[PDB]
């Protein structure tokens, strides 16, 4: 069992530098699951909350090690549960467009969102999910 | 001669405090908490499942609120951050019966379960007032958590931090 | 993560919007719904649990009555009244059974005297011709029960089939260990299984009217639970 | 969801209910029954050693009738039929004092033994009135049996007779 | 050889002379003392226990108040007023929270309501121009500790380092089993080794003032003992 973890951590390693596994060499003919990486994000139009007392949730199909964020409205977030042990996150319209994540794994998902206080809605537009 | 005492010390605590704070408060305003206790250093507190409280939050002019009114005690790391995950006493106030439920056995309001907190660590009590009332005001109230004088009744347990080897432990737990 | 909890006739836990209050009917007597309460944003589920769990219900109805030159001072109700805990002395009845206001005099009317169960009341002061007096006496005969929804209004059925009085509910004294209140039940709801109290009875409820003295709420409904965070 | 419950529930009679019955009663008439409970079908019912009573029988003007006043339940088998092999509080009237009696564990009048009624069998309460006093109504009167929804008194239980296998022996018993 | 015994504010088991009293300071508010307990002659030691043993305390203030030819009937204090045990009807108190006597008319004066909270009290009677009226209300916003003498001045410290207030004292009432004082603390003192009562207040304290009505003594301490004989 001692080698068959070393065979796993080989397998690991070959999948994450991408250099000995020489499935690349038939990824690169057509697309496949292998090749199209899975995430997440949103069509074109910008998704919007109008309201409060009100905590959106978004269920990530996966883990997501990164994220990144537009907006035009300064709103709160929460990447564990805003209501039980959630620290508050706010957001200024200024530093709208941002991330966060990439060395620092998180190991985040089924993110929460809310409308902060402002003079308008918040409409969001999102990318996440390069694990 | 003086008889040794333990770490442990049986206290009841209220408005008149150094290490606790207050402020007047507003209708319809339920975020502001009129009371902020707040972890003295070197000095663990703790309650457990059951301990009185003396709601007293009347008027300006000597009254208590409408009974409509709710009070929420609510637990608070640092930060000055509420917290879901650990809160007490959500319940009206025009219903405790002032003059009595400080004394008997059985209007004595105990709370929803135990609780501790570090040498930093803060309490707040939220006061939902519906809309339209009279303010609040604190010099004109009161508010306790325990009965230590009497011998049917709770009390809070203080400890200081010092006379402890399990305070890393209950650091961790926070 | 178990904690115990309150819920109110108002707001509180639900903003106002995840609860609604409602009057009754009254001409064809049915076991309509006064109160909700619909499961907001968050939580995973509720519980309630009679013979563990409380309750407080403080009803009252609404009338008006004008006046006269040669004032009565007196009034009749067809609204049967009771004590709460004990005797009928408005002194010391836990909280008034009757309240009463002139709309002319923004002013209290207060009580002298009470014709007891011949439901007839007697006042210590004197209205004057045409004018305007709002009363709110207790209501009592009438039913209670619970029930529940699956999302629509496809009712799972009730939680205990059989009904509860309120002359009696005022009757058993609240704030006394042991002499609370304890139904019986036992429930659960996720998110928008909401609930609905349910009363039969002659009489109207009222929860609001912008004039009762008294903390802008002229009844209330409140109770513990048990809920998961 | 709801909660699963068994056939035997625990409940409270009183006066506004379809199947029990009343009337008025008039003084020095002691045989003219007040209350008249009668077993619904398909229902059997259940008191055992002490239960609550509160047997409030008071004048056309809303006043509890004379202290000599007595009260007696009575039990009854069909053929409208009195027994004395069977009975449960004989009791006077000016003794319970009402306003608190419903209340309290003490003032607490508990019945004498334990009684089952199957699908129709009778219960009686005699009052016998000295004579010459003030007559009976019900209306400003009330009666009960049990308490439910506290958590120190008694209360009755009911069963449907579709739920038990034993129902024919308690059908012998009768 | 251990018997339990009762101390108090005069003489009994001192004499007068091993036990005084005293005021205190209030324009620097001080934590002052305002009674001893010397050991006397005889004992071998005494022994104080909180959470066992008991204790009362009923603390009065003094004034003094003119009157006019259109006369007020109303006063204001600078001493803040709570009830004892449970409402302000002086009617049943268990013992007035104040007291009020006229000098020119050597008599008392008895009282009509009070401004509860506002530290305010109306009067039944109406005094007269430059007649003087002597007050008794009871004391209240103020804390109290013990602490111990070694026959000297050297203080070996206190008993229980955390104070108590003295509306909370009133609040609680005395005389009830559970409901009665049990503090914190646990001593013991030889002959000679003093025990001094501390207080901590702005307002002034009244043991006597020879026209109190009520029995001599405007105020008291009384406490439980355990001695070895």
């Amino acid at each position: 069992v001692n080698v068959l973890e070393s065979k796993e951590f080989g397998g690991t390693t070959t999948v994450d530098k991408d250099l000995d596994v020489t499935k690349n060499v038939t990824r690169t003919d057509e697309p496949n699951e292998d090749n199209t990486p899975d995430y997440f994000s949103t069509g074109k139009d910008r998704v919007l909350v109008p309201d409060t007392e009100e905590w959106e949730r978004l269920g990530f199909g996966i883990v997501a090690k990164t994220v990144n964020v537009r907006t035009t409205d300064d709103v709160l977030l929460a990447f564990a549960n805003p209501n039980t042990n959630g620290p508050t996150f706010k957001i200024r319209s200024n530093e709208s467009p941002f991330t966060i994540g990439g060395d620092a794994g998180i190991d985040t998902a089924f993110m929460w969102l809310k409308k902060a206080e402002s003079a308008q809605n918040d409409p969001a537009v999102e990318i996440i999910a390069y694990r | 001669n003086i008889g040794n005492l333990s770490a442990e010390k049986q206290i009841s605590l209220y408005d008149g405090q150094p290490f606790i704070s207050e402020q007047d408060v507003a209708a319809g305003d339920p975020n502001t908490p009129a009371l902020t206790i707040e972890g003295p250093d070197g000095y663990v507190i703790a309650v457990d499942a059951g301990t009185p409280i003396a709601p007293e939050f009347r008027d300006s002019n000597g009254e208590k609120l409408d009974p409509s009114t709710r009070v929420i005690v609510q637990k608070c790391d640092r930060q000055g951050n509420p917290l879901g995950d650990g809160i007490i006493f959500n319940d009206t106030l025009g219903r405790f019966n002032y003059n009595k439920m400080r004394t008997d056995p059985d209007y004595m309001r105990k709370t929803a379960k135990s609780l501790m907190v570090d040498e930093r660590e803060i309490v707040k009590v939220f006061v939902d007032v519906p809309d339209g009332a009279n303010g609040y005001d604190a010099e004109r109230s009161r508010f306790t958590l325990g009965d230590d004088t009497s011998d049917f009744g709770k009390a809070v347990e203080i400890v200081d931090h010092d006379d402890l080897t399990e305070g890393e432990t209950q650091a961790v737990k926070s | 993560q178990t904690q115990e909890y309150t819920l109110s006739h108002t707001g509180g836990l639900l903003g106002s919007s995840k609860v609604t209050t409602a009057s009754n009917q009254t001409a064809p007597q049915r076991e309509t719904a006064i109160i909700s309460f619909e499961v907001p944003r968050k939580f995973s589920e509720i519980e309630y649990v009679g013979q563990r769990d409380a309750t407080r219900f403080v009803p009252r109805t609404t009338e008006e009555i004008t006046g006269t030159a040669n004032d009565d001072t007196v009034v009749q109700l067809q609204a049967n009244i009771q004590p709460i805990a004990g005797e009928e002395d408005m002194a010391d009845q836990d909280y008034p059974v009757v309240v009463a206001y002139n709309v002319t005099q923004g002013a209290q009317v207060e009580i002298a005297d009470v014709n007891y169960a011949t439901d007839e009341v007697t006042l210590a002061t004197d209205p004057a011709d045409g004018d305007t007096v709002k009363l709110w006496p207790i209501m009592g005969d009438g039913e209670v029960q619970f029930r529940l929804v699956n999302q629509f209004g496809q009712e799972e059925g009730r939680v205990y089939p059989w009904a509860t009085p309120l002359y009696r509910w005022h009757d058993f004294p609240q704030l006394k260990r042991g002499r609370e209140i304890n139904l019986h039940g036992s429930v659960t709801w996720q998110e928008n299984e909401t609930v609905e109290v349910l009363l039969d009875a002659p009489q109207a409820i009222t929860w609001e009217d912008a004039d009762y003295p008294e903390g802008q709420y002229v009844s209330t409904f409140e109770q513990d639970v048990e809920i998961t965070l």
